[PDB]
This record gives C-alpha cells, structure tokens and sequence, in this order.
C-alpha cells in the first residue's frame, strides 16, 4: 500500500556531492519512519541514515558521521539524502525504505519495510 | 551441533605473553557476536573482550584496555585472544561465549600468572 | 430509646445541574419530613445500612473518627474502611478482621489485625461543629454529600434549612448490609434512614434550594406539588385519585363430584 | 526490575501521556505491535499492565511475535497477535558502573520453553544429564543465574537497551490507564458546535455576566436547556446563546402590477447575512438581495 | 474488542504430535461457528476443520479426515486443535477463523513438520 520511487543517482568523482530523492505514494499518513539502506559489493546491507517523520529527529551511523545529511519535504512527500564529500568506499547501491509501525535504530533488514527499487551511486 | 572448546593455555611469569584459541563449529563467525569471559579463583565470572559480527569494532573491559588484543580468523572458524603485559590479578579460567539460540560455554582453559 | 424528629433538615441537590429561580420536582431517595432519628453516646453499636443513611453529629472536639463498612467484617468477605486522623484521611477496602471491641495517650490503635488481600486504597485531605452527611451506595457507587455548619447548643438538632453538596463518588462495587461507627469524653451523633419520596424544590437566583415541600406529608404540600407553587391561592383543587384494593381473592367452582370408576382399576385382585 | 522479578504491576485509575516519549530523542528500538504508535495517545485499550527490564541490546530484535531465540525462550516471550508497545532506548550513562554492572542477574537455562506473558522465577539449577547434583557444584550442575557484563567501554549493541512493555490485553474489565485527549482552543461570539468535557451542543459562545458556586460545572434554566458552562483549563464562567436563524421576507405587489422585489430579514442582526444565506453558492441575481446601497433597521 | 491469539506451536518431526490453541476475547464461543485455516509457503490458504455454533457437528478437509481432532472449550473461551500422524505436507502457519459480524484473522503460529 506504500510505494517508493528512488531517483537522483549517478557517477561522481572523489570529493563531490550528490542528492538522492525517494518519492512516496499511497498511505502517506501512516508512514512514521524513513531509513536509508546501503548494500556494498562484498558486504551485507547496512544502515546509514534515519529520519522520524513525526519529530524530525535524525540518526546517523559512524561511517557517515559529519558528511551525510538527511532532509524531509512533506509538501512533495519526498525524502532527500544529501551526501557531501564522497569517497570511493561509498560506492554501493542505496535504498530508501518506509516504516509504519514505529522507528528502530540501527537499521535491520528483518523488519517490515516498504522497499524502493534502488539507484546506482559510483564514486571514483 | 554447535560446540566450543578452548586451547592454547599455559603458565607464564610476570610480563609474559600467550595467545589462546576458541575452535567453533556449526555456525559462521561473520553472523553472530562472540564474547570472552574468565573465572578467577574467589571471583565471579567477568567479561574479557568481544568482537562484533561485522568485524568493525573491538572492545575490552576496563582493567584490560591498552594491553589485550582480540582477533578472529574467518577461514579457520577460530577466534583468538592475544595476551600482553600480564599481571598476577589475571589468573583465571577463560571461556569463550556465543549466543546462537542457546548460549554455548566451552570447557575452559587454564591461564596462570605467578 | 432517645428518639427526636427532624424539622425539615437534610435536603440535597439530586444532581450537579444549576437551575435558577424555577420550581422543580424531583424523585430520589430522600428523607421524609418529621421522621425519628436515634441518639447515642462508652457506646459503639453496629447499625444496619437499609438503603441510605442520613447522618448528623454535633461536637466540640473530634471524638468521632470514622466508620467501618461491610457485610460480615470477618476474614471471608471484604470490608470497607474510612479512618480520619491528624493530617490525612484513609479510604481502603481489604480483607479485615475487626476486633470485638474496636476503639482508638495521643495514640491508640487496636481496631484490626489483618493485612491480606487488599484491592483498593485512597488518600485525600480532610459543642461547636455540626457535620451533616449522607451515606448511600447506589449501583456500586458510594456517594457522599456534606455540609459543615456551626451549631452552639447541646440538647437536640437545631432547625433551619440548608443543603447538602456531593463530594466523592467511588467505584466500590461490594454489597453492604451493616455499618459500624468508630470513635477514640462523650459526644452525640444522629442516624436516620432514607426513603423513596417525591419532592419539589424551590431554587433562588443563585441556584441553591431555599425552601422545599414534600409531596406526601399533608394535602397542602400535595396541593403545592400538583400546582407547582409555594403560595396556593384560595380555591378548590384536584390532586390525585384512589381505589380500594381487593382483599381476599376468592375461588368458586362447581360441584366436581362425578366419581369415575378408578376405584376398581386401583383396587382389584386381578387386572 | 530484574528479569527474574519483573512484577505484573497494576498501575490504575490515572492517565499517562505518550507524546513526551517521542520528542526526547533517545529511543533505540521503539516498536508498537498491533496498534500504530501515532494513534496510541488518542485511542486506548484496557488491561494496561506494565513490565520493565534492562535487556541486553544484542537480541532486542528477537523480541517479536513469531520469533524465538534466547530472550524469547528463556527471559520473556511475546505471544502472537500482540497489541502494545515494546519501547527500547539507550541506558549507557547510568546503568554502567566500573568493572561491570552486576546488579541484574538473569535466567540463562530453563527445562522447557516459556509460555508467553509469564514471569519466571526459580532457585534450582538446570538438569541436563542423569547424574544429579549433590548441592556442591559439579560437572553438570549448570548454574543459570549468570551476570550481564555491562561495562562503559561496551558498544551500543553490548550496552543494555532499556525495554518497557506497555502490554494491552483484552479481558472483561473496565479500562484504567489511557493516553491524553487533545484539545483545541476556544473561540468567542460565533455560532459554533462545541466539544466540551462531557457535553456537546450548538450555540454561540459568549462572554458571561453571572458567576457560579465552585461545585457547578454547567447550568440550565427554565424548561431544561443549557445556558452556562465553565472551561476546564482556565476556569472561567461562560454563557451560551442560540445561533442565528429565521425568515426572509420578500415584497411582492402582485404579478400584474410590478415585478421587482425588496428584501426583509426578520429577527436577525443584519450585518452577518451573506454568511447566513448561501449568497456565494446561489445565482448572481440572489447575490444582490443579501446587500444593497440602502440599509434600514 | 474481538481478537484471536494463537499459541502452542513448535518444531516436530514426521509423525509427531502437538496441540494448538486459539484464545478469544470480546465474544462468547457458544454462538458462532469456528474454523481453522493454514498457509503453507508457496501454497494458497486452505480450510482445515470446523465445528458449528451449536457445538454438535464436526467437519474436516479432504486430506485431514481421520487424523486431525478439533476441540472447543467454552469455559476458557479457547478453541484447540490436536495433531496426530503429522506429515511434512502440513508445514504451514495455522490461523484460527471465526465470523463475529465480520471475520477476524489472527496472526497465527508456525507449525513445521520435519
Ligand atoms: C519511556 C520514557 O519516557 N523514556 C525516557 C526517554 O524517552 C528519554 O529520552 C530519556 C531521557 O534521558 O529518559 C527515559
Ligand atoms: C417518634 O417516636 C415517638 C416516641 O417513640 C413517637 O411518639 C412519635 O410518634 C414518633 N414519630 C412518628 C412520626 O411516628
Ligand atoms: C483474595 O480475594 C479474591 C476475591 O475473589 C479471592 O478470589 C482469592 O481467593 C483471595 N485470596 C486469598 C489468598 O485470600
Ligand atoms: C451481595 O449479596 C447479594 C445477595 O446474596 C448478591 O446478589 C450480590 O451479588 C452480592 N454482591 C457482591 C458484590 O458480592
Ligand atoms: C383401595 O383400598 C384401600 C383400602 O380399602 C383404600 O385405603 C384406598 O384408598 C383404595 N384406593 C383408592 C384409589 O381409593
Ligand atoms: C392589477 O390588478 C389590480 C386588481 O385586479 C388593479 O387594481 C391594478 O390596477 C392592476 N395593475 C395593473 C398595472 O394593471
Ligand atoms: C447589530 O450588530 C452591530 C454590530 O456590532 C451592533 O453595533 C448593533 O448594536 C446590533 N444591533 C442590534 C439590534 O442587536
């Protein structure tokens, strides 16, 4: 009932910036928590960014601390992931997710999520 | 199915070095969090060191910071623990721990500093 | 012994509804006018509840403390307890073993020894003083009305009209047959019983009842209840009706007396 | 409380707000099963029994309906189709002393699985073989009450996640503890339907002239109609007035004589009349008969 | 107000025995017909067993006649289901079903036969 469309990916050089977008459609008012996943090549899918829609509270992982910024736009129902000062260790598939039963930090794959389609972000 | 055994123990003097091993079977060590405990005579069981399942963060107890080094080998299914700057307070029987459904406790190994 | 009557005292608001300068007719468990109440003093008797208790008491010092409520007051039915003392009031229901002689130099406590199976507990904040209460328990809800007023005489209840305002409604939900008044000098306390009556209330501009009439006392107050007035003009009025009730409910039926031959098919040597 | 002694405590006959839980910004695994966490404050259920423990943060995600493990098998188990909230947050700064916070022992071993919503307490030890223990601890005694090691050098998965369970069961009992009820502000001198603390009705909220005694909440008048009320947050007496209504009188002189009309509004202060009749909804011909150049009273 | 909760599930082998429960709240069970359904992974949801509202007649599905037993407890407001002669084709999540105004579905409990 909750559909996510992910865009804003692409290739960038080392030290550049990118701004991902995840557009939502369906049960907008039931969404309480939006998280950003990341699946590295040769690693499991981890958690990077967090945003509570009710409070505006944000949580960040230690590997993206001080460089990553998440922002919410309720008018367009589109969350954003501002990834500044990129390094080639961040070359991974980035996924946006939606939660409706509350917020959980850090992110885990085994909970109930509404999954996006994912975009490719390459830093070299 | 899941079994832990501890080896590599011995008796050293003040300032000696040792490296223990905890052989594991039935589970991979890239998916679960393990812990090291010890039992001194006359003292309760105390947590020594641990590696997380991701392999990123290494943690030690308050009395053993700056002297102990814990490491793992994913290929041989064995997690090791390196001893440096040993004091006679660390005379204990060391156990390795894992929590996969049931907590698994090994038979223990003897580390004696005197 | 020691029976005194009431000169129109103890009329309460039936609800929290403010009505101003209007005559209203109600129907609740009230006290009838000019009914006997007892007078006691040394003395601590047990009394039945009997569908509503109106209470009044005149004191100089606080000799009366509180009351103990329940059905058997033993270790198989739960009993209510209200004890008032120096800085707080205590309201609780537990399984109580009440003493054979319950009484309470600055302190004495030998009323119960039982601390099992408590369910509810509640704490609130508390001849010269005249305290008038109403003790009633309707549908598991224990309603308390009160009015503190000064009285300075030591003979009987004074006259005058005053109202009783509700304070505490509490979901108790146990059954009540008896109650027992508790003390620590001698003092007086009056106990009456309520009755289902129909009243007519006169409200002032500020909604307090200044006067009332009872619709079964005398035919003039019956006229005042039917006309909805407190001054009844000179005339002839119709109030109600009446009918004589049947008494015996007699049975008449004919002579049954036909005598079937069941005696031969109940008394024979060969069937 | 401990996990061997988390009591089934009855907190009753009060209210507990839950909007203050969200905005204090330290929650870790705040999970509400069954009912949504946004709709927890306004609507409640009965059987609001409460539980508490500082469970270790490695297996808080094992606390789920249809999910066993170590905490769900030997410490505390959720039943399936659970309604309520399990609320975990960080507890590093206060439940972590030097050398390990050994204040909360825990049952590591049990002979069978836990039934859900059962407080487990035992003194005896685990049995795994055939040789019985003779009191002195031997090779198969297996002491279940070990200690959580909670050191300040532990990470966020190794430090305890402080869980509380506001479990919502369904039995034949009245409800005791619920969330708060949100209230709007109060307007004056306008015909508005009002939602007070018990009474609702239609009228005009006007500033009052009388006053009550301190034991009336509202008031009525002759023939039992509400005229006065007091607000419960500021405690001021307020009189109410019935809304604007009535008739429109439109002059016709007959068909054969003339055709144009003039308009009269009976028993209405006519300064609010294009709000009254739907002049914005009807025709522009009807629009010029809610106002005009000439106004007479 | 109406909610069904399921318990009594676990891991059994081929030929094992188990007994489920469906505790109900908000309605008495002497007035409504009771059912159970199961969801195997990769298979559709199929009806298992039924007892009518009077508590007189019993019905079962085609493959489970003679082996499964349905029982009802009106005093404890709970409906139980008994397992006998379990086969691994019955590896499913078992939901109890009732029509009280509208039909309500519980979350069920995983029962595996292996
Ligand atoms: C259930 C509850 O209110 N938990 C609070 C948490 O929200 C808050 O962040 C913390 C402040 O230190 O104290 C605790
Ligand atoms: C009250 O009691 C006295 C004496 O017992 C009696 O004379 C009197 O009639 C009683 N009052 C009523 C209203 O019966
Ligand atoms: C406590 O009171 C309840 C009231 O019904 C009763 O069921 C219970 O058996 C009592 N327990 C004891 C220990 O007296
Ligand atoms: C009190 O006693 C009556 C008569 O036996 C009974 O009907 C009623 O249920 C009892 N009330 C309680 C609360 O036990
Ligand atoms: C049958 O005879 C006995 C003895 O004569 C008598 O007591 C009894 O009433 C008779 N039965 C009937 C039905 O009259
Ligand atoms: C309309 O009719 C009335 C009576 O029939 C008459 O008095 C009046 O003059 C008429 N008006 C016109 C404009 O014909
Ligand atoms: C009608 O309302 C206006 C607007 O305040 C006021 O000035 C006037 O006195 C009112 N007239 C009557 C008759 O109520």
């Amino acid at each position: 009932q909750v559909q996510l469309v992910e865009s804003g990916g692409g290739s960038v050089q080392a030290g550049g910036s990118l701004r991902l977008s995840c557009a939502a459609s369906g049960s907008i008012s039931s969404i309480t928590y939006l998280g950003w996943f990341r699946q590295a090549p040769g690693k499991e899918r981890e958690g990077v960014a967090a945003l509570i829609t009710v409070n505006g509270h944000t949580y960040y992982a230690d590997s993206v601390k001080g460089r990553f910024t998440v922002s919410l736009d309720n008018a367009k129902n589109t969350v954003y992931l501002q990834m500044n000062s990129l390094k080639p260790e961040d070359t991974a598939l980035y996924y946006c997710a939606a939660a409706a039963w509350g917020y959980a930090w850090p992110l885990h794959q085994d909970d109930y999520w509404y999954w996006g389609q994912g975009t490719q972000v390459t830093v070299s | 199915q899941v079994q832990l055994v501890e080896s590599g123990g011995g008796l050293v003097q003040a300032g000696g070095s040792l490296r223990l091993s905890c052989a594991a079977s039935g589970f991979p060590v890239k998916n679960f969090e393990m812990e090291w405990y010890r039992k001194a005579p006359g003292k309760e069981r105390e947590w020594v060191a641990a590696i997380q399942s991701g392999g990123v963060e290494t943690y030690y107890a308050d009395s053993v910071k700056g002297r102990f080094t814990i490491s793992r080998d994913n290929a041989k299914n064995t997690v090791y623990l390196q001893m440096n700057s040993l004091k006679p307070e660390d005379t204990a029987v060391y156990y390795c721990f894992v929590y996969v459904g049931r907590s698994y406790i090994g038979q223990g190994t003897q580390v004696t500093v005197s | 012994p020691a029976y005194t009557n009431s000169f129109t005292r103890g009329v309460y608001y039936p609800d929290k509804v403010f009505r101003s300068s209007v005559l209203h007719s109600t129907q609740d468990l009230f006290l009838p006018f000019f009914s006997n109440v007892t007078w006691f003093h040394f003395d601590n008797p047990v009394l039945p509840f009997n569908d509503g208790v109106y209470f009044a008491s005149t004191e100089k010092s606080n000799i009366i403390r509180g009351w103990i409520f329940g059905t058997t007051l033993d270790s198989k039915t739960q009993s209510l307890l209200i004890v008032n003392n120096a800085t707080n009031v205590v309201i609780k229901v537990c399984e109580f073993q009440f003493c054979n002689d319950p009484f309470l130099m600055e302190s004495e406590f030998r009323v119960y020894s039982s601390a099992n199976n408590c369910t509810f507990e509640y704490v609130s904040q508390p001849f010269k003083n005249l305290r008038e209460f109403v003790f009633k328990n309707i549908d598991g809800y224990f309603k308390i009305y009160s009015k503190h007023t000064p009285i300075n005489l030591v003979r009987d209840l004074p006259q005058g009209f005053s109202a009783l305002e509700p304070l505490v409604d509490l979901p108790i939900g146990i059954n009540i047959t008896r109650f027992q008044t508790l003390l620590a000098g001698a003092a007086a306390y009056y106990v009456g019983y309520l009755q289902p009556r129909t009243f007519l209330l006169k409200y002032n501009e500020n909604g307090t009842i200044t006067d009332a009439v009872d619709c079964a006392l005398d035919p003039l107050s019956e006229t005042k209840c039917t006309l909805k007035s407190f001054t009844v003009e000179k005339g002839i009025y119709q109030t109600s009706n009446f009918r004589v009730q049947p008494t015996e409910s007699i049975v008449r039926f004919p002579n049954i007396t036909n005598l079937c031959p069941f005696g031969e098919v109940f008394n024979a040597t060969r069937f | 409380a401990s996990v061997y002694a988390w009591n089934r405590k009855r907190i009753s006959n009060c209210v507990a707000d839950y909007s203050v839980l969200y905005n204090s910004a330290s929650f870790s695994t705040f999970k509400c099963y069954g009912v949504s966490p946004t709709k927890l404050n306004d609507l409640c259920f009965t059987n609001v029994y409460a539980d508490s423990f500082v469970i270790r943060g490695d297996e808080v995600r094992q606390i789920a309906p249809g999910q066993t493990g170590k905490i769900a098998d030997y410490n505390y188990k959720l039943p399936d189709d659970f309604t309520g909230c399990v609320i975990a947050w960080n507890s590093n700064n206060l439940d972590s002393k030097v050398g390990g916070n050994y204040n909360y022992l825990y049952r590591l071993f049990r002979k069978s699985n836990l039934k859900p919503f059962e407080r487990d307490i035992s003194t005896e030890i685990y049995q795994a073989g055939s040789t019985p223990c003779n009191g002195v601890e031997g090779f198969n005694c297996y002491f279940p009450l070990q200690s959580y090691g909670f050191q300040p050098t532990n990470g966020v998965g190794y430090q305890p996640y402080r869980v509380v369970v506001l479990s919502f069961e369904l039995l034949h009992a009245p409800a005791t503890v619920c969330g708060p009820k949100k209230s709007t502000n109060l307007v004056k001198n306008k015909c508005v339907n009002f939602n007070f603390n018990g009474l609702t009705g239609t009228g005009v909220l006007t500033e009052s002239n009388k006053k009550f005694l301190p034991f009336q909440q509202f008031g009525r008048d002759i023939a039992d109609t509400t005229d006065a009320v007091r607000d419960p947050q500021t405690l001021e007496i307020l009189d109410i007035t019935p809304c604007s209504f009535g008739g429109v009188s439109v002059i016709t002189p007959g068909t054969n004589t003339s055709n144009q009309v003039a308009v009269l509004y009976q028993d209405v202060n006519c300064t609010e009349v294009p709000v009254a009749i739907h002049a914005d909804q009807l025709t522009p011909t009807w629009r010029v008969y809610s106002t005009g150049s000439n106004v007479f009273q």
